RNA sequence: ACGGAGGGGUACACCAGACGUGGAGUCUGCGGCUCAAUCUGACCAACGCGCGCACCUCACCAGGCCC
RNA sequence: AGGUCUGUGAUGCCCUCCGCCCUGGGCCGCACGCGCGCUACACUGGCGGGGCCAGCCGGCGCCCGCGAGGACGCGAGCCCCCGCCGUGGCCGGGACCGCGGGCUGGAACGCCCCCGCGCACCAGGAAUGUCUUGUAGGCGCCCGCCCCCACCGCG
């Protein structure tokens, strides 16, 4: 369960009523004005919501696209990720690894 | 140790000269020997310079001596200074003899020395550490850590002859 | 066609050779520090 | 055991905040239990500092 | 006069003075507060406000002609920030318990505002100088 | 109107004297109070009034450079007879550095290492 | 008279010690919160330990249950606007194994770059790690 | 009333200029220094070339022309 | 040029000492290992060296414009 | 036949047409062995409050905010003194990690502050380096590269 709201009241009440809400740099980020290049993708993504291969690892995600799949770039190649609820107050590129790790030899 | 080089008259209110007492060869023997003791005792590495503290940590040293022997504090110090410094050293180790500028330093040296060991990870201070140093060395005492220094000395020199 | 160079950065580079690396910036030289050892001689700084 | 701190404290021509605790444990004891000695006076103050304060004995 | 007298028989006598007659006494922010950056605990001596601020206002009185301001007392009540593996490093104090002294010191008529900060006002000169 | 210097590493002590006070403040109250004895020497080893005003350097340097400026100025009051010439021999056969400075500075720091002398640790392997 | 033991908390407190330094013996006390909340329940905060009553413990125990209460503050609070409650909580217990853990298994299902390299038992905090540890 | 700033990197002719200009009726020296590595490359024993440009200014208060020098009025 | 050849000088190279490093954690460089790439130079006189790598720098990888 | 053609419109001869630009990633990834350093192992110390002094040259006033830092305008640390702790890996030591609050910037993965968590370390084997007066050592301060940022180098 998130914060203290259940998903039906957030996820309908309003789109910015989480700010007072998730950490610093969401307030930061969502105080300045979101490049016009990641609008396009919610106007991809929320539009014809009814799989996206994308290219922004920096994106603040936020609750209106929960349960989502995404293919995002590391560098090499997309990443499937999916939308769990605590998703929600993070970035995109926390999902995506872009080094295999290492092991024996 | 003699009295031409351990300097008595030389002295003043309290040890700080800023003198330049190490610029020729013999000229420290004109330097005043508690100055010398108190030059001596900022010699652990994190106490370089720090010279104000240790005036202090002297100072505090001879209201104890004061207390327990009831004489004169500067009288027991040169009594100290004397008994201390090996008179016989080794140098196909030969003996030989040592020089009085250099059985006084040797001396001062081993008294600063014997509180500094004494007094480290122990709840006693470090003044009465010297306390006990100073009183002991000019007794004769085998709890003198500098008398026990100059036994083993003179002990080495006397098997190298 | 119109997207040469919308990337933003300063391109700093020396006055005399062209380089990015090691630009002195103080007192407003903008010169690197191959180029600043042969002339200073007539810019105006002198080893004393 | 107050009372040897009333008497046995009070047979040394001097004494220091580290020697009683080295005697008995005394460790902070001391500076309480001998300001108590010091205002009936068996003792008083000859060279104080706040970090050594050397006691000698009034009588 | 405020010159003569040890300076630290005069701070800590007139901070006892400063529990009489409705001064400037301390507000309630003073607990769980910080002296500044640097210290890593609270000040322990409960009468460490009634000190500070007699202190502060005898570093007023030695500049009688000119203004000194805020920002410029906690940089007078600057300590070294320790326990970083790295060097030390200095820091200046907290500007929010100064200014909350020298406001109310500006009440009383103690002190009078200049071009650019606060000022010695005749009245409290003469009072230090008692 | 007596005018006098005191130098010590960087401290300079501007004393003017007519017939005690440092940077205002009385001299008995000169915060070093364990070297105390030290700015009183020329007084106790030998009255009139005097302002000091002392700058640059550090505490100790400070001290001895008054110590050295008190000495000189109450030697420009005497002048011309055996009293100006003797009082000098007695003030050196204590300390010469009541009368004249103490060269010594800093050395500069040279590339290579921490300070003028000491360099940095070499290795082989 | 005095206690050699105040076992509170499941911690068992020396006694002897001043009580300052002592209250930092539980786990989740520093000396920062110990001396806000002993000044802010009156209770002398450097004499001893183990004379510090019954009632002054009651008083201890009810403003550490609740520190907003009595006006501790929030930013000198710990567990901040958490992820369970979006509440300002007071973790001064020996349970906070459970939210410590909570916090590692809500990575373990969300598999971010935090979780897996936690699980290898690395650094997690952007150091270097080529020395040979 | 009137001002002339005169600035100059070679002490002689700033001396020269300024004698002469009282013929006819804080300022003090700042150095600007630069330190930089003698190879081109970073081989070798590391020695540096320390580099000095001293200026030297003068301000006549008022109620020869010589390539190098630079005055100002205001 | 060299000599476990002789002779004559000399330097904090030694003597008398001081302060260390090598042991702990940690910053940084190097080798190895890994990797789509982990760009490359140097082995007393390489290894806080080639003046502070989110982009840029940039030499390297996955793709994609234009002459 | 140290280094440097990768600092240049210095440059021969080979080879590429590997040029210029944009998005994202790497150079920082880690069983491990080495070089230069930083911080310690405490009482000649740690902490709380007060006092006061530099040089390389150099802005700070007023409100908010625990702090870090913001909105709005104009021209030194050591050390000293007074207390506290009391030989107990303790109030030594501060790595590692868990919430928060900020700054830079198109973008944190960069840096700062707050509460909590309290590693190893008890003076270091075989070996090994530097240094003779304002010198060793201790203490801090500034500039350079620099969107941010020193455990670095020049002072
Ligand atoms: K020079
Ligand atoms: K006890
Ligand atoms: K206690
Ligand atoms: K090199
Ligand atoms: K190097
Ligand atoms: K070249
Ligand atoms: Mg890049």
């Amino acid at each position: 369960n998130f914060r203290g709201v259940e998903v039906e009241k957030l996820a309908t009440m309003k789109i910015t009523d989480i700010l007072p809400k998730l950490n610093a740099r969401c307030r930061r980020r969502i105080g300045k004005h979101g490049l016009s290049m990641k609008h396009l993708r919610f106007v991809n993504k929320l539009r014809l919501r009814r799989i996206v291969r994308t290219h922004l690892r920096d994106m603040i995600i936020f609750p209106e696209m929960i349960g989502m799949t995404v293919s995002v770039y590391n560098g090499r190649q997309f990443i499937p990720v999916e939308i769990k609820p605590p998703m929600v107050g993070r970035a995109l590129r926390e999902y995506s690894m872009s080094y295999k790790i290492v092991s024996h030899g | 140790s003699l009295e031409a080089y351990i300097s008595i008259d030389n002295h003043s209110f309290v040890p700080h000269s800023a003198g330049r007492w190490s610029a020729k060869r013999f000229r420290k023997a004109k330097c005043p020997v508690v100055e010398r003791l108190t030059n001596s005792l900022m010699m652990h590495g994190r106490n370089s310079g720090k010279k104000l503290m240790a005036m202090k940590t002297v100072g505090e040293a001879f209201e104890l001596i004061n207390l327990y022997t009831g004489k004169n504090p500067v009288q027991v110090l040169v009594d100290a200074v004397a008994n201390s410094g090996p008179r016989e050293d080794s140098c196909r180790r030969q003996s030989v003899d040592v020089s009085p500028l250099r059985r006084v330093n040797i001396g001062i040296y081993n008294i600063a020395t014997g509180a500094r060991k004494a007094a480290f990870r122990k709840v006693r201070p470090f003044a009465e550490c010297l306390a006990e140093e100073i009183m002991n060395a000019a007794a004769g005492a085998d709890k003198s850590y500098a008398i026990s220094q100059r036994n083993s000395v003179e002990r080495i020199a006397v098997s190298n002859r | 066609e119109t997207e040469f160079c919308t990337h933003i950065a300063h391109k700093r580079e020396c006055r005399i050779c062209g380089n990015y690396n090691s630009v002195y910036r103080k007192y407003g030289l903008f010169i690197c520090r191959r180029c600043f050892k042969e002339n200073a001689g007539k810019i105006g700084f002198v080893k004393l | 055991a107050m009372n040897e701190a009333l008497k046995f404290i009070k047979n040394s021509k001097c004494i220091t905040h580290t020697q009683i605790c080295e005697r008995l444990r005394v460790s902070v004891a001391l500076a309480k239990r001998v300001m108590r000695q010091l205002v009936k006076s068996g003792d008083f103050a000859i060279v104080s500092k706040s970090s050594r304060m050397t006691i000698f004995k009034n009588m | 006069s405020v010159t003569r007298v040890p300076a630290d028989v005069f701070i800590n006598s007139f901070a006892a003075h400063l529990k009489n007659r409705g001064i400037i006494k301390c507000p309630a922010f003073t607990d769980y507060v910080k002296t500044g950056v640097s210290r890593q605990y609270a000040p322990r001596d409960a009468d460490w406000f009634y000190i500070k601020a007699a202190s502060v206002i005898r570093h007023f009185y030695i500049s009688g002609s000119h203004s000194i301001g805020v920002a410029g007392l906690a940089r007078k009540y600057s300590s070294l920030q320790k326990g970083k593996t790295t060097p030390h490093h200095t820091k200046r104090a907290s500007c929010k318990v100064i200014r909350s002294i020298v406001s109310q010191f500006l009440g009383q008529k103690l002190l009078i505002a200049g071009e650019r900060g606060r000022h010695i006002s005749p009245n409290g000169r003469k009072m230090v100088e008692d | 109107t007596v005018h006098t210097l005191g130098k010590k590493k960087n401290s300079v002590a501007v004393a003017f004297v007519k017939a005690i006070l440092v940077n205002n403040v009385p001299l008995a109250l000169v915060r070093p109070e364990i070297l105390r004895t030290k700015v009183s020497e020329p007084i106790m080893i030998l009255g009139l009034d005097m302002n000091i005003k002392v700058a640059g350097g550090g505490h100790v340097s400070q001290i001895y450079a008054v110590r050295q400026a008190i000495s000189r100025g109450v030697l420009a009051s005497v002048k011309d007879e055996a009293a100006r010439s003797e009082l000098r021999a007695k003030l050196v056969s204590y300390d010469r550095q009541l009368v004249v400075s103490d060269p010594r500075r800093c050395e500069a720091k040279k590339f290579g290492g921490r300070g003028a002398r000491a360099r940095r640790q070499k290795s082989y392997r | 008279d005095y206690r050699d033991l105040l076992r509170m908390f499941n911690t068992n407190i020396q006694g002897k010690v001043v009580l300052e330094c002592a209250l930092v013996g539980i786990k989740g006390i520093g000396r920062r919160f110990a001396n806000v909340a002993l000044k802010k329940a009156n209770i002398d905060v450097h004499k001893r330990a183990g004379e510090l009553t019954a009632a002054e413990e009651d008083a201890l125990m009810k403003v550490l249950e609740d520190p907003l209460s009595h006006g501790i503050p929030a930013w000198m609070l710990n567990r901040n606007n958490d992820f369970e409650s979006g509440k300002d909580m007071h973790i001064l217990v020996n349970t906070i194994a459970s939210t410590h853990r909570a916090d590692l298994e809500r990575l373990r299902k969300t598999r971010c770059e935090r979780g897996v390299r936690h699980h290898h038992n690395l650094k997690v905090r952007g150091q270097h790690t080529k020395s040979t540890g | 009333k009137y001002t002339i700033i005169v600035v100059g990197k070679d002490l002689k002719l700033v001396e020269r200029y300024v004698k002469s200009i009282v013929k006819e009726g804080r300022a003090p020296v700042r150095r600007l220094t630069i330190t930089t590595r003698k190879s081109p490359c970073g081989e070798g024993t590391n020695t540096w070339h320390r580099f000095e440009l001293r200026m030297y200014k003068r301000t006549f208060w008022v109620t020869v022309v010589i390539p190098g020098i630079q005055v100002t009025v205001e």
